[PDB]
RNA sequence: GCGAAACAGUACCGUGAGGGAAAGGUGAAAAGAACCCAGAGAUGGGAGUGAAAUAGAUUCUGAAACCAUAUGCCUACAACGUGUCAGAGCACAUUAAUGUGUGAUGGCGUGCGUUUUGAAGUAUGAGCCGGCGAGUUAUGAUAGCAAGCGUUAGUUAACCA
RNA sequence: UUCUCGCAGUCAGACAGUGGGGGAUAAGCUUCAUUGUCAAGAGGGGAAGAGCCCAGAUCAUUAAAUAAGGUCCCCAAAAUA
RNA sequence: UUGUGGUAGACGAGCGUUGUAUUGGAGUUGAAGUCAAAGCGUGAGCAUUGGUGGAUCCAAUACAAGUGAGAAUGCCGGCA
């Protein structure tokens, strides 16, 4: 008939992981985001239960991108009320917030579940280098 | 010769209505929309019937891939490391089955070269 | 410990001391049966199946799985056609295993 | 205006929900021994130790 | 029906201006108050016919199938005698048999007193005419005695 | 112990008779009698009736110190509401109920007694399961 | 069931012709709750009778829709024609069953009927439960099946016993 | 798919390709012959979809392999130059 | 071996309900109705058990149907 199939259920154990922008890129660091944040790839799978892990990301105001993207690719942002359009290119948002451009990035490409929005919080943005969960005895690897 | 034929009438309804039940609100409620709600998860029921393993073997092949990435290797030359050499009838389930079972699916993952 | 054992068209993996349900055999009560279709024991894998290597294993009941009312319909279209499938299986379990 | 679709009854059950009432205040009365309301009068009549309404 | 219920054809409200449901009449089978359109009726007859001949065949061989049934023995006229009306002897008649549960209906051509005398007070004992005979009577006696006189007529007729 | 207390029928609707005796459940009599003699609502002074007619079942036909009783349970059973109708505009009428209430009211001296209920549906439960049983051994 | 089980063509409707309803069953026999308590009161709780009053006049049985009460479970960042396949957790034990109750969450998920070129639709019908409710007959013809009789055949009608 | 018997349903079609007609070779337009589908047929791909590509589904299967189509994450699958 | 989409449409085998013809059985030692439950069936259904319930019902073979309701802006009565 059927060959019965287990997985572990509310036992998750998660960690911290470190990761830095110096010279990276928007997109091959945000697929790592969220391939990390799914946790597809540990076998500790469970679409019933979480699965991705802490992350920081520290200095994300010095990634660039490739090409005149920074200048001519533009993100609308309206707010409820009609004429709400803010106005954002590439070139702007390292002057500025770029914490929301990680953030907007990774939530994008995930499905729209109660975990992913739970999921999104796992991950710290800061454009410095210095936060008090530097006492969390995080495990340090690059690339991550 | 009159038969009102209520009685029987009030066996089948009740015998629709023992299925339909548990459910949010008054679904579950009256004959009409009891039986639509039944037939309609009859209808979801049959449709998963595919689904389920629709999505069950993505889950399988996604679970191994997650393992194989990790020792580098894909499931593209996967199934030729089985298929081709050393002809086996290994199927996917079971590969993550051995994945649950720590330091044994490391074994045939490393006889592939031999 | 662990054991790869086709029985029918659906292949499970069984351990020793283990009871479980597989497709239906047909098979009265009570008698031990040696199954031939096997694979990948604990080492040295054959590539069809493992030579000579028997798994023998003790049938205890036939049982049937949970009614199954499906009916098939298409909206507007005078059509309710409903039926019934019981869905039999075999619970059983193995006792030895033979290289 | 008119309804379109019948309100369900658990629409009922949260528009009733602000629609109950609280409690009220109570108090003793020394004298006319009674549990009555805060700041009202007593069975015998005295709101303090004032009763010039009559006992009956 | 629809015509032989008594009432009028007044029509309590009008064709159009109201989103109620279409009326035409005082009554109708699908109203309340009765009016069915096809129910009992005394002109039902649930006539048949079958020939005569396979009709009397039919007879012959439920006549054989009891003329074979052995426990039907030959009964002489002489034996209705002795007795007037006393069940009490026709009782005893009926335990020698050993018969309990026969419906025996008794053939008779003589018209002798005694047996009609008796025969209506029990709903199992009967006497009734040969030539008065049917099939599920005769098949309902699952035990009778037959006069041996009316045997001649038996095998004339044949 | 019960405690119980039934009025049959008087003439209030009984949407407002639940309404005035949430403000009852679970309290003890001593600071019931007062808050329902305050109260300015016409259930209220309707229903002190039946609240003391139970302190008196209480007192009298089992006579326990009724100290500890506390109110158990409040209902307004609905029974049969009367039907008129009155004279609307351009001819037409207007229909109209007219809604009664059953109510008993349950004291209760301990915080208990509903659990051996329970198991007295329970009983009933197993007396169930074998007679189904003995169907079985029977030979 | 005559519309009319019952004081029925009654009540009632329009002035008038005329139109036109609904509802029965207690229990063996009222033996119909003496008397006590609470409350003016009906009433309820006792007692007693009644086998039995949860048969107390609402008075054979009392489904469900409807309204409440509470065992346990879940729940106030949630985008859903509300369920299905899995599924932890929580509480347990049965028409002994890969047991049951609920479901944190994941995957999927645009009704019934009719109309129709085609309808999740903003085409229509349905607030809801329940009760009833619309393919039968006189004669005859055609076709199909089976039986009887039989290729100087076979069958009767009306009517009578 | 011939012939006879009995029951039919049905004459309101539309869509996609070609050949065309009309329009203005304009239409989710109108009308044909032909090639398929929907009506009367699930599903997968196409962002959903009445027809388009793969396609005709007894029931069950946390079985395998292919068609179209696809393998940066959602969303399952690849890389090499 | 062919199979097992399907309206219209056609074909075959069907189920339950009332009462009747029998053959039987059960019934205050609690019939049937009634609902609650984690049953048996390819199907209309068939059940098993308890309480409630307080008096006729049921198995099989045939017979004749005011014999089979989800919809009719349906009616009846109640609930909204």
């Amino acid at each position: 008939k059927t060959s019965m199939l287990t997985k572990e259920q509310a036992n998750k154990r998660r960690q911290w992981y470190i990761v830095d922008a110096a010279g990276l890129v928007l997109g091959k660091l945000a697929v790592k985001a969220a391939d990390l944040i799914r946790g597809k790839n540990k076998v500790d799978f469970t679409p019933n239960q979480d699965c991705g892990d802490y992350l920081i990301i520290i200095n994300s105001d010095q990634v660039v991108l490739t090409g005149n993207k920074k200048e001519n690719e533009f993100w609308y942002h309206h707010s409820q009320y009609i004429g709400g359009i803010k106005k954002v290119s590439g070139r702007d948002m390292l002057k500025k917030q770029s914490d929301k451009l990680v953030y907007n990035a990774v939530k994008g490409m995930l499905p729209d579940n109660r975990l992913s929005r739970r999921w999104i919080t796992k991950v710290h943005v800061f454009k410095g280098d210095k936060h008090n969960m530097e006492a969390q005895k995080p495990t340090t690897l690059n690339w991550s | 010769m009159r038969i009102k034929g209520g009685k029987q009438t009030r066996v089948r309804r009740k015998k629709w209505l023992k299925q339909a039940s548990g459910s949010f609100g008054t679904r579950h409620a009256s004959y009409k929309v009891a039986k639509q709600t039944v037939i309609q998860a009859a209808k979801y029921a049959y449709r998963d019937r595919r689904n389920k393993k629709r999505d069950f073997r993505s889950l399988w092949i996604l679970r191994l891939n997650a393992a194989l990435r990790e020792q580098g290797m894909t499931y593209s030359v996967f199934i030729n490391l089985l298929k081709k050499h050393n002809i086996e009838i290994n199927r996917k389930v079971l590969s993550e089955l051995a994945i649950k079972e720590p330091s044994k699916f490391n074994l045939i993952v490393q006889k592939v070269k031999s | 410990m662990h054991a790869i054992v086709v029985c029918g068209s659906k292949q499970y993996l069984v351990h020793e001391n283990d009871t479980f349900f597989v497709e239906k055999l047909e098979a009265p009560v009570g008698k031990e049966i040696q199954l031939d279709k096997v694979l990948m024991l604990d080492e040295k894998i054959g590539a069809p199946y493992l030579e000579k290597a028997r798994v023998v294993c003790v049938v205890e009941k036939h049982g049937l799985q949970r009614k199954v009312n499906v009916i098939k319909h298409i909206s507007q279209k005078h059509h309710l056609k409903k039926y019934g499938h019981r869905q039999p299986y075999t619970k059983l379990k193995v006792v030895r295993f033979v290289h | 205006a008119v309804q379109q679709r019948r309100s369900s009854k658990h629409r009922r059950d949260k528009r009733r929900s602000h629609d109950a009432l609280t409690a009220q205040a109570l108090s003793v009365c020394q004298k006319c021994g009674k549990k009555k309301l805060f700041h009202r009068v007593c069975s015998c009549g005295m709101y303090g130790d004032l009763r010039v309404k009559k006992a009956y | 029906t629809k015509g032989e219920v008594r009432g009028g054809g007044k029509k309590p409200y009008k064709q159009k201006h109201t989103g109620k449901a279409r009326q035409g009449s005082t009554r109708n089978p699908h109203f309340v108050g009765g009016g069915i359109v096809f129910g009992p009726k005394p002109n039902r007859n649930y006539s048949l016919k079958l020939n005569k001949k396979a009709h009397t065949a039919a007879l012959h061989t439920v006549w054989s199938e009891k003329l074979a049934s052995d426990n039907t023995h030959l009964v002489d006229q002489n034996l209705f005698n002795k007795t007037e009306g006393k069940t009490k002897v026709m009782m005893q008649f009926l335990k020698s048999a050993k018969l309990l549960d026969k419906n025996v209906l008794f053939v008779v051509n003589t018209l002798n007193t005694n047996l009609e005398q008796s025969t209506s007070n029990i709903k199992n004992v009967q006497v009734k005419h040969l030539d008065k005979v049917s099939v599920r009577d005769l098949m309902l006696a699952n035990a009778l005695l037959v006069e041996k006189e009316v045997l001649k007529a038996l095998e004339g007729k044949f | 112990m019960i405690a119980f207390a039934k009025q049959f029928r008087v003439r209030i609707s009984p949407q407002k008779a639940r309404l005035v005796c949430q403000l009852i459940v679970g309290k003890k009599t001593a600071d019931a009698q007062n808050i329902l003699s305050n109260t300015p609502k016409k259930a209220a002074t309707l229903i002190a009736k039946l609240l003391n007619s139970a302190i008196a079942n209480a007192t009298n036909n089992h006579g326990m110190n009724g100290d500890a009783l506390y109110v158990f349970e409040c209902v307004a059973n609905q029974g049969p509401s009367m039907k008129r109708t009155i004279p609307r505009a351009k001819g037409s009428s207007n229909m109209i109920t007219k809604r009664s209430s059953n109510l008993v009211v349950k004291l209760s001296d301990n915080p208990n007694e509903r659990q051996e209920l329970i198991k007295q549906q329970k009983a009933l439960v197993k007396k169930r399961v074998e007679g189904q049983q003995k169907a079985k051994m029977a030979r």
